[PDB]
């Protein structure tokens, strides 16, 4: 086992992303990790002539982890794990009836770094009230989060794997990252039987919001809906025909013009009116449109995915996610304070993301800044981390997903 | 000493070669002082004489009846490589816990007592100029850290580091605090285990090459430390003097303001606004500026609370912090941090404005981030917050906004003027209200424009603006409709601006005509606002359109 030589693209230089500032009790379990990781030569302390860095997190059960944030490395090397290295997503695995997320980012660790490479995964320990300058170190071994691991190791894998899928050829295992991604059709016990005989031939090489297992095959379109009511107010057809406006621009055949003529001129907003044939026609035509995915509209692997998130009250969220905007791959809903929730949310959306597509969202998320920033960690229970960027929902774009 | 720690390896940027920059020919009192400088440099190893073959070059000058050396390291520092940053801070006194004992030592010629990497010396070449540069000049190099140079301060800091790591890790108790040259070291020991304690410390670092003051020339307690007076249980900020002037400057104000907000970190209730108003912002340095009756006032409030001194408290890491904040007056906050009732460890202020609109819900909350974000730097955890807002106010706030927003634990703290929302729009259609259609048109290369409405109750209407935007006018139509209204209202609008600005609840705008829809939505009892798509044929909507496009 020696290395594979690493690169960047001629141009690009590592990062130099700063820290965040951590509690003193995250602090204190990244030392006590990091002590032992230097201890068994996975990572080395550094010098100031290494000009890098990466921000460190500490995350959880009642046991501590360190995740690392390579977003910016993962970026600046993505001609390496992306073109040169690239593990192929297979479109299976959305069709299956249930999805097994197992983590094998523990392999990664007895697999040495290109000696070249390794300044770039530089990372620093910070101190309370800036005491000492605080622990700065790189790795020796492949990292956990970035995605250059995966890709070096996948020859690795694909030995581990293979009589396992010669044994099992219609089950569908995929690695994204950290984890591996392991779907069949079986009934529920033989799928964990099946993925507990996986977790023997794993550990024969020394290894290991969502709910136990995911099922693909069961997730949906959320439709935009439109009511059926009793007796409609000026109000509630205008409501509609707003809603009906704006969906008219993601689906083809979608029509307006018999609704609008209920909306004479000039009325009262609480005053009822009465519900034509034609009006009642196009509703319900619309109704079996909004009950489809979207015609025209298809995966650009050459383009970034983005997600888009709206807080509905009473713990409801609802999100769409894109390549150009409003034209949806996927709609969906999620379901105790604001951040807890929209982090679970996040999880969630990029799980299904990864399981559909084989990458990420980067995401629009309704929130300060600042905020997030200082509370995401204190529920972040994945390995991986999306791209994100912050920002202020459009209150009537709420309104149109419920 | 010259520190025998092995040294850190060095490189210049990668497609980069050393500097060659060319010796100005010199006067000869300069050159004599440098020949003797360097001879005295020379045999203490801090540089050496160096052969022909090296093509390097750094332009030397000698300043002053000392005689000073400056190398000129532009060149080279634009060439070498990139460090990773010294310190991501700097440690605050109200971080500092209270230790029986602590003494300051400074390192002694710090950045000549540590080694440079044998293969980066080279691009450390100057010369001494013969006169008038007839003959060769004297050639030297650097054997350590050259003063001026991009690598030194982080290459001595990292060289400390290992050095004091074993001391550490046999002590580890014993606080040290590295910052610059500096160490602060604090212990819980008697006097004399403490002086025998630092006799070790300071034997450990001349041992590497790091030599330090005398218990007879350290320092004592208050330390006057980056603008802080450190004593033996108490901190303060070193005296500030607020300048008694006729006439105040650009230049005056500017530095009243640093002044203050210096004091702010321990004085509560200081206060900058109406001084940086001042300061908008087109104007000489010298130019004059008379006080307005508003700075006046807030410059007399300041002089009362800076009257008498006040001190904070050091950190006790065996008790929650409390955070308490109280709005003092439009856009301004200020904070306080105790652990023991109004002992406070230090103060602060905020006074920012995230957007053009906002209420002090939004405020209160940013306030909040702020504090949180401020601890977890100073003491590694969260304060327990005491808000001017009762919790049904924040809970009404929280569920019904689009944003998440969260506040870690806190309790209500009746101190007036409390925090509230001051009108709140209905959830549907007022049943016997007048329901207004409005609607605003400008024209682009005429910069006219035309707000007006047209109603359910058949009244109409229609004003003429001038140098207005279409979000002027779309403003300006809802405002007409305030106007014109009872105390319940419908207003439709096909401006999702407008509508974005009013259902945040805004108290406090930056927009003149956002401020009077403001007052008009505070004296209604019922607004319902209702949005709709433009252009689309809407009754009502179709026909505001009509008359506000005439023109
Ligand atoms: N100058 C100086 C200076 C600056 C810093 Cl940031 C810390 C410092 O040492 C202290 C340490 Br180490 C640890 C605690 C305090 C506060 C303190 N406790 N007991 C004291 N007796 N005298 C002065 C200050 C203190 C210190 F001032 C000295």
């Amino acid at each position: 086992i020696e290395t594979v030589p690493v690169k960047l693209k001629p141009g690009m230089d590592g990062p130099k992303v700063k820290q965040w500032p951590l509690t003193e009790e995250k602090i204190k379990a990244l030392v006590e990790i990091c002590t032992e990781m230097e201890k068994e030569g996975k990572i080395s302390k550094i010098g100031p002539e290494n000009p890098y860095n990466t921000p460190v997190f500490a995350i959880k059960s009642t046991k501590w982890r360190k995740l690392v944030d390579f977003r910016e490395l993962n970026k600046r090397t993505q001609d390496f794990w992306e073109v040169q290295l690239g593990i192929p997503h297979p479109a299976g695995l959305k069709k299956k009836k249930s999805v097994t997320v197992l983590d094998v980012g523990d392999a990664y660790f007895s697999v040495p770094l290109d000696e070249d490479f390794r300044k770039y995964t530089a990372f620093t320990i910070p101190s309370i009230n800036n005491e000492t300058p605080g622990i700065r170190y790189q790795y020796n071994v492949l990292p956990q989060g970035w995605k250059g691991s995966p890709a070096i190791f996948q020859s690795s894998m694909t030995k581990i794997l293979e009589p396992f899928r010669k044994q099992n050829p219609d089950i569908v295992i995929y690695q994204y990252m950290d984890d591996l991604y392991v779907g069949s059709d079986l009934e529920i016990g033989q799928h964990r039987t099946k993925i507990e005989e996986l977790r023997q031939h794993l550990l024969r090489w020394g290894l290991t919001w969502m709910g136990y297992e995911l099922h693909p095959d069961k997730w949906t379109v959320q439709p935009i809906v439109l009511p059926e009511k009793d007796s409609w107010t000026v109000n509630d057809i205008q409501k509609l025909v707003g809603k009906l406006n704006w969906a008219s621009q993601i689906y083809p055949g979608i029509k307006v013009r018999q609704l609008c003529k209920l909306l004479r001129g000039t009325k009262a907003l609480t005053e009822v009116i009465p519900l034509t044939e034609e009006a009642e026609l196009e509703l319900a035509e619309n109704r079996e449109i909004l009950k489809e995915p979207v015609h025209g509209v298809y995966y650009d692997p050459s383009k970034d995915l983005i997600a888009e998130i709206q807080k509905q009250g009473q713990g409801q969220w609802t999100y769409q996610i894109y390549q150009e905007p409003f034209k949806n791959l996927k709609t969906g809903k999620y379901a105790t304070n604001d951040v807890k929730q929209l982090t679970e949310a996040v999880q969630k959306i990029t799980t299904e993301s990864i399981v559909i597509w084989g990458k990420t969202p980067k995401f629009k998320l309704p929130i300060q800044k600042e905020t997030w920033e200082t509370w995401w960690t204190e529920y972040w229970q994945a390995t991986w981390i999306p791209e994100w960027e912050f920002v202020n929902t459009p209150p009537l774009v709420k309104l149109w997903y419920q | 000493p010259i520190s025998p720690i092995e040294t850190v390896p060095v490189k210049l940027k990668p497609g980069m070669d050393g500097p060659k920059v060319k010796q100005w020919p010199l006067t000869e009192e300069k050159i004599k002082a440098l020949v003797e400088i360097c001879t005295e440099m020379e045999k203490e190893g801090k540089i050496s004489k160096i052969g022909p073959e090296n093509p390097y070059n750094t332009p030397v000058f000698a300043i002053k009846t000392k005689w000073r050396k400056l190398v000129d390291f532009r060149e080279l520092n634009k060439r070498t490589q990139d460090f990773w940053e010294v310190q991501l801070g700097i440690p605050h006194p109200a971080g500092l816990k209270k230790k029986k004992s602590v003494t300051v030592l400074d390192v002694g010629d710090a950045y000549f007592s540590v080694p440079l990497d044998e293969d980066f010396r080279k691009y450390t070449a100057f010369t001494i100029p013969s006169i008038n540069n007839e003959t060769p000049g004297i050639r030297y190099q650097y054997n350590v850290l050259p003063q001026g140079w991009k690598g030194s301060p982080a290459i001595f800091q990292s060289s400390m580091t290992k050095i004091l790591e074993p001391f550490r890790k046999q002590n580890p108790d014993i606080v040290i605090y590295q910052y610059m040259d500096d160490l602060y070291v604090g212990s819980d020991l008697e006097i004399g285990q403490h002086r025998t304690k630092i006799e070790e410390l300071r034997q450990h670092l001349l041992r590497w090459g790091l030599t330090t003051p005398d218990k007879k020339h350290q320092k004592e307690p208050p330390f006057l430390w980056m603008g802080y007076e450190l004593h033996p249980d108490k901190w303060t900020v070193q005296p500030i003097v607020l300048p008694e002037k006729d006439s105040w400057t650009v230049n005056d104000i500017q530095k009243l303001v640093g002044k203050l907000n210096w004091a702010s970190q321990i004085y509560p209730g200081i206060k900058v606004r109406q001084l940086c108003k001042l300061l908008r912002g087109t104007k000489a340095l010298t130019e004059v500026i008379p006080l307005t009756e508003e700075a006046e006032l807030e410059l007399a409030e300041n002089r009362e609370i800076l009257k008498e001194p006040v001190h904070g408290v050091y950190y006790d890491p065996s008790k929650d912090l409390i955070a308490e904040i109280q709005k003092q007056g439009q856009g301004q906050w200020t904070y306080q941090i105790y652990q023991e009732p109004f002992k406070n460890l230090k103060t602060g202020k905020y006074a920012r404005m995230r957007g053009a609109h906002t209420n002090d819900v939004k405020q209160l909350t940013e306030a909040v981030q702020k504090i949180t974000t401020e601890s977890i730097v100073i003491w590694g955890k969260t304060p327990k917050f005491k808000l001017p807002i009762q919790k049904e106010t924040w809970e009404t706030w929280w569920t019904e906004y689009w944003q998440a927003t969260w506040i870690p634990e806190w309790e209500f703290v009746n101190t007036p003027p409390l925090v509230k929302l001051w009108y709140q729009l209905e959830k549907e259609p007022i049943v016997g209200a007048e329901t207004f259609y409005v609607d605003g048109a400008a024209n682009r290369e005429t910069k006219l424009g035309k707000a007006g409405y047209v109603t359910n109750r058949g009244r109409q209407k229609v004003v003429t603006l001038t140098d207005t935007t279409n979000q002027k006018t779309e403003l300006q139509a809802i405002y007409l409709a305030l106007q014109d209204s009872g105390l319940e209202v419908n207003i439709v609008t096909d401006s999702q601006y407008a509508l974005g600005i009013i259902q945040a609840q805004p108290d406090q705008s930056e927009s003149e005509l956002v401020n009077q829809i403001i007052e008009q939505l505070i004296k209604k009892e019922k607004v319902y606002l209702a949005w709709v798509p433009a252009h689309k044929g809407i009754g009502g909507n179709e026909q505001v359109d009509k008359l506000v496009s005439a023109g």
